[PDB]
């Protein structure tokens, strides 16, 4: 799989 | 007595936590001063995060499309700027929280507080280490991006870590408060995996040490080792080579305790060849690598239980 | 994904911290609104520990014996009472540092941070269980007395341990915030000693949860078992009866995962008659028992890694 | 043993 940047969703 | 994973105290931390959102994408930032520090991974969408032009994405950008939120308080961005992976947004108002502080990038096996943190607010402390191969084996889910990690001598909070991303093992890769990761990895959201990991030799010895020092003598033996000895020893159990610079850190614990740092080393070697029998180190089946020889002087009584 | 031992962020509680000094003993207090709340040791001297009447020591006391600092600033004491093991100082000042916060007795298998705290001042923060024998595995040395144990929620701090000494096992015995002693324990430097302890069993199941939530099932096997059959078991591996209320509280991870209650008791019982086969889960090579169910729910993702 | 008070010393 691929990294995931941790941001987050608003 | 007792011996646990201990975090520094946070609340010199909590104080400078804040959220950066950027249209639709938030994350935390580091409020120090009136400097915001960010992932520059705020600035993307969706659509851009698997290979991004950062500097292209930014241009596009104004001081208005960056909301900081401190609290309730909204901080006005007055200038935006980014250096590596982390953007640096100008506020109008100084942190009146702001503690002493520095920015450290720290080596490998070394270890530092986590402050977990979403929208801005704190959710949690918890203690790592820089693993050999520059990742760390966080706890963090979406929204954690721009979490900080730190330790602190003498009311100076040294923040030595910035939260970025995961990588598809579970465990985490971030940058120094300057933006450059640790580790050779970058801020897209590709294929990436952490490189083979080792085990932290002079922190299992300081762990050992600390067990001593704790009233617990079973594992050592009559026996000591060459460094060299040692060292072919740990390289099969996928164990750090272990230094003379290792030796003389380890100094002040052998004095404490009355062990040679070579006869520990030898009391490891029968560990890692027997295993430990169904007993347990300090509550541990497993030899634990997250505590520096200065995390177990930090915790440990300086009178051994003899 | 990941999953660590996680304190609650502490900044709220050391705010609170102060130094409280009656003669030459010193220790820890909490400093809420206009009270300093301390061990009731903190008037005895070494002559006293064995057998005192605090009661006879305390009327011998004047406001103005009772030294406290809150950093640098020394708090004037205008008013004293004892109330069971604590002493409640009266101070001239409210602290402006209060949090919202409660004093709340928890059940033995809770979960609770720990404020390491000596002379006043906070050294780290750790998560610890209340034993089923009313101990707790802290880490702490002389002048830790005083240091509060605590739960988070919604920006209200509830304390929930003080810690006042350490028993000849190295486990660490406290009281309330009322000064009500968790299990049978005085405090007075005389024999005493840690009933058996046992694991506890709903806290193991909450851990295995967890790990599934984070992508590990190789424990699972296809049996189930009823609640009387684990609990014959679970008895002879010294393990908490599990009751029908562990049974309903693990409700929510059960729904998450799609693994019913007595599916994670028939994987557990194995583990216990199997071992773990050299096998670890979430990085432990034992069964860990200080995760509570809202500990789990707390940390972990509300998406199961499937 | 005894259990022990672990107050400090001034």
């Amino acid at each position: 799989t691929s990294a995931v940047l941790q941001s987050g969703f608003r | 007595s007792g011996f646990r994973k201990m975090a520094f105290p946070s609340g010199k931390v909590e104080g400078c936590m804040v959220q950066v959102t950027c249209g639709t994408t938030t994350l935390n930032g580091l409020w120090l001063d009136d400097v915001v520090y960010c992932p520059r991974a705020v600035i993307c969408t969706s659509e851009d995060m698997l290979n991004p032009n950062y500097e292209d994405l930014l241009i596009r950008k104004s001081n208005h499309n960056f909301l900081v939120q401190a609290g309730n308080v909204q901080l006005r961005v007055i200038g935006h700027s980014m250096q590596n992976c982390v953007l640096k947004l100008k506020v109008d108002t100084a942190n009146p929280k702001t503690p002493k502080y520095k920015f450290v990038r720290i080596q490998p096996g070394q270890t530092f507080s986590v402050l977990a943190c979403y929208n801005g607010s704190p959710s949690g402390v918890y203690q790592c280490a820089m693993r050999p191969n520059f990742t760390i084996k966080g706890s963090f889910l979406n929204g954690s991006c721009g979490s900080v990690g730190f330790n602190i001598d003498y009311d100076c909070v040294s923040f030595c870590y910035m939260h970025h991303m995961e990588l598809p093992t579970g465990v985490h890769a971030g940058t120094d408060l300057e933006g450059n990761f640790y580790g050779p990895f970058v801020d897209r959201q590709t294929a990436q995996a952490a490189g083979t990991d080792t085990t932290i030799t002079v922190n299992v010895l300081a762990w050992l040490y600390a067990a001593v020092i704790n009233g617990d003598r079973w594992f050592l033996n009559r026996f000591t080792t060459t460094l060299n000895d040692f060292n072919l020893v740990a390289m099969k159990y996928n164990y750090e080579p272990l230094t003379q610079d290792h030796v003389d850190i380890l100094g002040p614990l052998s004095a404490q305790t009355g062990i040679a740092v070579l006869d520990m080393c030898a009391s490891l070697k029968e560990l890692l060849q027997n295993g430990m029998n169904g007993r347990t180190i300090l509550g541990s089946a497993l030899l634990e690598d997250e505590f520096t020889p200065f995390d177990v002087v930090r915790q440990c009584s300086g009178v051994t239980f003899q």
